[PDB]
C-alpha cells in the first residue's frame, strides 16, 4: 500500500513537469533568436558587406 | 602609423560594442 | 625600428583576436 501511493505521487509530478519543460523550451528558443538577431545588428560598423555577412 | 590607428580602432570598436549592449539591454 | 613595430603588431593582433572572440560569442 505504500508503494502503490508513491507510484501515483511520482506519476502526477511527471505529468506536470513535462508540461513545465515544454513551456521552457518555447521560452528559451525566443531568447536564442533574440540574442542572435540582436548581436547580428552590430554589422553596421562596416558597410553593406559587413551587414549581410553577419 | 597603421599599427597605432588599428590599435585605437580596436579599442573604439570594443567601447562601441559595450555601449550598444548597454543600450540594448535597456 | 623593426623590433618596436613587431612589438606593437603583436599587441595589436592580440587585441584583434580578443575583439573577434568577443563579437563571435555574441
Amino acid at each position: 500500500n505504500n508503494a502503490s501511493g508513491k507510484l501515483l505521487a511520482l506519476d502526477s509530478q511527471l505529468t506536470n513537469d513535462f508540461s513545465e519543460k515544454s513551456s521552457y523550451f518555447q521560452s528559451q528558443v525566443d531568447k536564442i533568436r533574440k540574442e542572435a538577431y540582436a548581436g547580428a545588428a552590430a554589422g553596421v560598423v562596416a558597410g553593406p558587406f559587413g551587414l549581410i555577412i553577419s | 602609423k597603421t599599427v597605432e590607428v588599428v590599435k585605437n580602432a580596436i579599442e573604439t570598436a570594443d567601447g562601441a560594442l559595450d555601449l550598444y549592449n548597454k543600450y540594448l539591454d535597456q
